[PDB]
């Protein structure tokens, strides 16, 4: 692509230093050129990719968030009509956002996944195709809403499986995809006692491992906790 | 206060 | 442009919708074009031209300034090298940001400024075109270095010169006017003693005229009397 | 700090 004359390791370079000047989508545009020569990424450069497209996906989620909010408010009744701006607006942001989600789903396709054998590299990707499959379900109205919902399901399950099996209970990778499936479960499925007790079972199986880490392992591990515990305060 | 995802 | 199908109002309500996204770089987008449809700018509508393009610039700016320390830091003794990456990302940032302010700049030319005869939109025009070339001196490094810097200056001397006329001291454009102008003297002329006076002589003169406002206009001149007292107190 | 602008 536009990035296909640079180097991998420039692109990397160049990745790091947008993440420093806050210029997420450039940050995004350089790990996906970096995807593109081919080869796998290492531990610290699947996490550039994530950090990237999270940002970008968060500012395009919250924007579509305030504008669908308006576009229900003008659907109300007593409501002046103010034409179709408000809706061809948030189809403007919608559509750039499912742009979004086809891309990094495409470069886990195109062949992030298929290459990943170990547990570390395969549960990251997994999760990260049910994270942006649940991204397409936020804003999904139409006849393949299910088909989306089903998509994100099946990647955050296979992520579980293999991450039962293959990491420790404590392992971030394993806590976060746990963390994000129970926000599926909750906010998208419409399985609130599926998210509860998968918040609980994953906090309680962390917590009885804790003593096995490191300090900073230790570290690693309470500050996802923290963040099923706030979810679990939240939803009961 | 939204649900947490990481 | 990609805009000259949108009816003018339609283009100033996604503007709008745009500003409460915080979508800034469509909020800019929306306003050019409808400053393209060759109308005049009323009040609200100058105002969200101005704020559509401040959030972008600003950002640019606060980017480029992470790079360029970054390339500083590179140039000292001591430094390991690390190639050309940190230049060329730090040029592609700049060459953006000059982009931008050459696109305002050229709104200004074509053809805000010429058909701007009232105080209120001929000094917000001016003050903006001196505000855009003192962010394109804030990169300058070649030949053409002082040419901006006086390109700046005339821009906002002019403004000076029409406000201190046609506009109480009290006035949010000419306070806020004066000081930008400032700004100009301390960080771009190397000028610290006119920016200080500058900012002095417009506190004292908008202090004296408050006593002529309502409530809401004291409101708004003591605001931006607090900017030129912060900028006072750093200065000095 | 920078120099505040408006
Ligand atoms: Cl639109
Ligand atoms: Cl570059
Ligand atoms: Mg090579
Ligand atoms: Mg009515
Ligand atoms: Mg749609
Ligand atoms: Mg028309
Ligand atoms: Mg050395
Ligand atoms: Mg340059």
């Amino acid at each position: 692509g536009a990035m296909g004359s640079m180097e991998r390791a420039s692109l990397i370079q160049k990745a790091k230093l947008a993440e420093q000047a806050e210029r997420y989508e450039d940050m995004a545009a350089f790990m996906k050129g970096a995807v593109e020569k081919g080869e796998e990424l290492s531990c610290e450069e699947r996490n550039l990719l994530s950090v990237a497209y999270k940002n970008v996906v968060g500012g395009q989620r919250a924007a579509w968030r305030v504008l669908s909010s308006i576009e229900q408010k003008s659907n109300e009744e007593g409501s002046e009509e103010k034409g179709p701006e408000v809706r061809e607006y948030r189809e403007k942001v919608e559509t750039e956002l499912q742009g979004v989600c086809d891309t990094v789903l495409g470069l886990l396709d195109s062949h992030l996944i298929k290459e990943a054998g170990d547990a570390e590299s395969r549960v990251f990707y997994l999760k990260m195709k049910g994270d942006y499959y649940r991204y397409l379900a936020e804003v999904a109205t139409g006849d393949d809403k299910k088909r989306i919902i089903d998509s994100a399901r099946s990647a955050y399950q296979e992520a579980m499986d293999i991450s039962k099996k293959e990491m420790p209970p404590t392992n971030p990778i394993r806590l976060g995809l746990a963390l994000n499936f129970s926000v599926f479960h909750y906010e998208i499925a419409n399985s609130p006692e599926e998210a509860i007790s998968l918040a609980k079972t994953t906090f309680d199986e962390a917590m009885a491992d804790l003593h096995t880490l490191s300090e900073d392992s230790y570290k690693d591990s309470t500050l996802i906790m923290q963040l099923l515990r706030d979810n679990l305060t939240l939803w009961t | 206060q939204r649900s947490t995802s990481t």
